[PDB]
Order: C-alpha cells, then structure tokens, then sequence
C-alpha cells in the first residue's frame, strides 16, 4: 500500500527498498523564438534512486540526446525512468535487488509496473509523503556531474556521507529531508547556512560539509527556522 | 417455432425469457413458453418472490434438443432438463397447448432487439465458458465468479471467460513496454484475435454473452469482462474498420436495452469516458456515443 506518516519506520528495516524520484528527468528552459513564439530547450537531467537505509544513491544521468526526435516528452520521461530503474534492478545481484520500489509521484506507477513485469515479487508502491527529492539538483556536486555529462552515465554516491558511522538511518534520513526541504523552499538562504563558515569543508568524496555533532545541531535548527519563516511568508500567517 | 414446457410452477417466481418477463403465482397452472424463435440462443431465467437475491437461468438453443423446466423441491429451484423421448415430448407440448396453458414468446415483428444482442453468441462457445458437458444448456447465476476473479474458488462453477489483463507479459512485448501499454493493438490483433479467439465474431460473441449475464443476473465478473473487451478495442490504434462499425452497433443495442435504474452499477464511468472521449476510437462509436449522451449524461 501507499507510504505515509504511519508506516514511516518501515523505511529503516532490513527489507531492501528504493525510492525513485523522476522530477528531474526531463528538464527544460523556456525561451522565445525569433518569430516571438515559445520553445523549450532540454538540459541534462537525472533519475534519483535512493536506498533510504544505506544512503546509496544511483544517480542515472539523462543526457539530452535521449529526447532527440521524440514527441510527448513529459510522458516519455516517465517510461524512460521506468526503463532505467528496471535495468538497474536487473544489473544488481539477486540478494541486492529491492523488495519494494517507492515512487515519489503516482504517475510513475503504471510505467514502472509494466517495466517490472519480470519481477512480480517486487512491490511498486506510491507514497503520500511530500518528499523534497526534487531539490537534489540544489546539491552542488550532483548538479555538476549532471550538467557536465556528455553521454548517459550512472554515478554512485552515498547521500549520507559518513553520518551512519555516528547516527541511525532514521536520523540520517530526517536530516537529509530537512536539508532538502530547506534547499527547496529557499535555496539561497539554505546554501548560505551550509557554507557560511569557510573553516568547515566538504571532503572530496562527500556531498555535505564535515560538521561536528554540535555543529549539525546548530545547522538543523537554522534549517528549521528557515523553513518556518518561509511558511509564514507564503501564507501570511 | 419451438416450445419449452414447464412441469409445474410450485413457487411464486418472476420468469424471464430473453428480454421479456412474466410473474407466475404459487401453484399457478403455468406450463411453458411457446413460439420461441428458432435460430438464436435464448435464456430463461428466474427470480423467486421470496429471494430477490440469486437471479438464475439457463442458456439454450432449441435446435440442440427438447428442453423443459421442472421445480426441484430439494434444491429449491427451477431446473432445466432434456427430454430424449421425442414422442413423449411432442405429446406433452401438444397437450399443454391444447389446454392453452403456455405463454407466447412476445416478439414484435419490427423488433430485431434480441437478434442484435445475440448476433455473434453461439451455444458451443457458451458451453466452453460454462463447462458442464453432460448438459446441452448452461446454468448461470448472480453469484458465479470468473476464472480471473478466482486468481485474485470452486472451478466447477466458474465462468471461464478469456483472461484479459493490460499489465501482464501476455499484453506487453519485451522492449515495447511503452508502445504496447499505450497502444494495445498488438494485444488485440495478434494475441487475442489471431491467437485466442481466431476471429472477431468469437470475440464479439463472448463480449455479448458477458453483457447479457451482467444484465440478466447482475453477475459482476461478467460486467468486468464486458468492459475489459470494450476497453481493449477502444485502446487499440489499429482496429479493422468492419470491427469498429460492428462494435458501434453492438454497444448501441446493449445500452439501449439496459434498465435505466441499473446504469449505476452496470456502467463503469472510467471505461466509458475513456472509450467515448479519450481513446483512439473516440470518434468511431457515433451511435453508441449519441445514445449514451441522451440517456446517461450524468455518468459522463
């Protein structure tokens, strides 16, 4: 069934599961033509496939060449997503294949279900959570590898850096979604918070700065404050 | 013209024959239905005055035998049976007519309704969907589930409709996932028509039989099957032109005959709105669309 606030801790049990977010697969800029009509230009995108228990991220880069000569691209993007997710599962050894795939947008259910017909025992699940994975391209190193790609490419990351050496999956996931929620609501302020102090650096093999435990407490509170301020602004509350 | 005599009518029952129906009182001297048109299948069905659940009845074709009805006080239902003694049967039919204890199949000469509803329905195909090979006629009732329903419990009593499933390997060629899911033409024309049904007439026959069982018995799995076979055609971009024109006629007469009060459980909103207004064949069902809009605009 659908994933919601009630069955939230299932994400951190030992049943392998992946989130799939397709929000950044088909990305365009909208511009005016010489004749004054509107046209789009595609830019590179990505499928965001994440194991919330381990932090392993399978970032499949979608190169603009995929779209060449194709129609109804927003619909095609959903099927390309499902094709690539299915190829990923096939590429994994049996004991690493997920038992569930949770799609962040309900429009992905039928395409993934059809692409996964060969895996009848992998459950394809929607979610009611309003997860902020669209802000993945606010993470500088992820945006950079996507935009520099010259061809289709799979790039692997751990989205939790080394946090799991010190905190649990549940807490790691709460931090990730907090950071991304903030980046989504006000990217400039979120990024200021994360980088203000120049003495706290990002390891070459990490995505986020090397905060101490106490500094993460301060960061998380600043992100909370950011998110509440922006809410008051949005609704005049 | 053929006859289906009744031994007696011990319990108050509403008797249907095709789209017609008569009320018969407990131990009323009722002894059959005469002047039944030869050349079509027929269905005689029952609903007891005491149990408006369980409508039930028998599909039959008078060319295949002499059939009659007899109430069974143990099983408590009107049973169809075959009489093999041709002389004993003419004798009963003649004496009951002489005594004028038989209703006449009340067909208006202008009326092709029953023909239009049963055009492709063959008794031999019915007997493969309702498997009971010792009888020439077939029992169906409100509660019988289909084989596909059974997959998601007693197989002897199942409706063996052809299984249609849009999210299955059968329907989806590897490597053509998106193409085949959005354009079911492959599934319709190669898998179903050429593969399984062999021709469009057998397909239409099952579709018509499914509709009639849903209408006459409120059989829910039959209604599911009727809608699936409509949706498969309407969701195919490439359909033989003769099939589209015939489908428009088939559906028109089905919608025409449906009881107005039943349009709520018998018509799947999503399928009809998709077929009439979204599908590849939105513009190919002009008669069906016109009657749906003037009779059931709420559903749309």
């Amino acid at each position: 069934g659908a994933m919601n606030s009630s069955n939230y801790a299932e994400l951190f049990n030992n049943d392998i599961k992946l989130f799939v977010d397709d929000t950044n697969v088909y990305r365009v800029t909208v511009h005016k033509t010489f004749e004054g009509n509107v046209a789009t230009k595609a830019i590179n995108g990505c499928i965001f496939t994440l194991n919330p228990k381990t932090g392993h991220l399978f970032l499949k880069i979608i190169h603009t060449s995929v779209w060449a000569g194709q129609k109804r691209l927003s619909q095609l993007a959903k099927w390309k997503t499902a094709e690539e997710v299915s190829a990923l599962v096939r590429s994994l050894p049996k004991e690493e294949q997920p038992k569930q795939i949770i799609v962040t947008r309900k429009a992905m259910l039928d395409p993934l279900e059809v692409h996964m017909l060969d895996f009848p025992n992998i459950a394809i699940r929607p979610t009611e959570l309003r997860l902020p994975f669209s802000a993945a391209m606010s993470i500088d190193k992820l945006s950079d590898v996507v935009m520099k790609a010259t061809e289709p490419q799979m790039v692997l990351f751990n989205i939790y850096d080394d946090w799991l050496d010190r905190i649990s999956s549940y807490t790691a996931f709460s931090r990730l979604t907090l950071l991304l929620r903030a980046l989504k609501t006000n990217e400039e302020s979120a990024k200021m918070i994360l980088l203000s102090d120049p003495t706290i650096t990002i390891k070459s093999y990490h995505l986020w700065p090397s905060f101490t435990d106490e500094q993460w407490i301060t960061i998380e509170s600043q992100m909370r404050d950011l998110i509440l301020t922006e809410y008051g602004r949005k609704y005049n509350v | 013209m053929n006859t289906v005599p009744f031994t007696s009518a011990p319990i108050e029952v509403t008797i249907g024959i095709d789209q017609y129906s008569f009320n018969v009182k407990e131990n009323q001297p009722f002894h059959g239905i005469k002047d039944i048109p030869i050349g079509h299948v027929h269905v005689i069905h029952f609903q007891h005055a005491d149990n408006s659940s369980m409508r039930y009845g028998y599909w039959f074709d008078c060319r295949m035998g002499n059939f009659y009805i007899q109430y069974d006080p143990k099983d408590g239902l009107y049973k169809m049976m075959e009489e093999r003694d041709g002389a004993k049967f003419e004798n009963i039919v003649h004496n009951f007519k002489e005594r004028q204890m038989m209703v006449s199949y009340p067909k208006i000469d202008e009326d092709d309704t029953w023909y239009n509803l049963t055009e492709f329905v063959q008794m031999d195909k019915i007997r493969k969907i309702v498997r009971k090979d010792e009888n020439q006629f077939s029992y169906v009732d409100s509660s019988m589930t289909t084989v596909q329903e059974n997959e998601l419990s007693d197989p002897a009593h199942s409706l063996n409709y052809t299984v249609i499933n849009f999210k299955s390997r059968e329907a989806i060629r590897p490597g053509h996932e998106m193409e085949d899911f959005l354009d079911k033409s492959y599934y319709l024309n190669t898998v179903m028509l050429q593969g399984i049904f062999k021709n469009s007439s057998n397909y239409f026959g099952e579709l018509q039989f499914a509709f009639l069982n849903a209408m006459f018995f409120g059989n829910y799995g039959s209604s599911l099957q009727w809608h699936a076979m409509i949706e498969l055609i309407c969701s195919s971009a490439t359909v033989p032109k003769h099939m589209l024109d015939k489908l428009d006629e088939i559906l028109y007469y089905q919608i025409k005959t449906l009881p107005e009060q039943y349009s709520d459980i018998l018509l799947n909103e999503r399928v009809w709105n998709i077929c009439l207004y979204s599908s590849f064949q939105k513009n190919s069902l002009h008669n069906t669309e016109k009657i749906m809009e003037n009779k059931y605009p709420e559903l749309l």
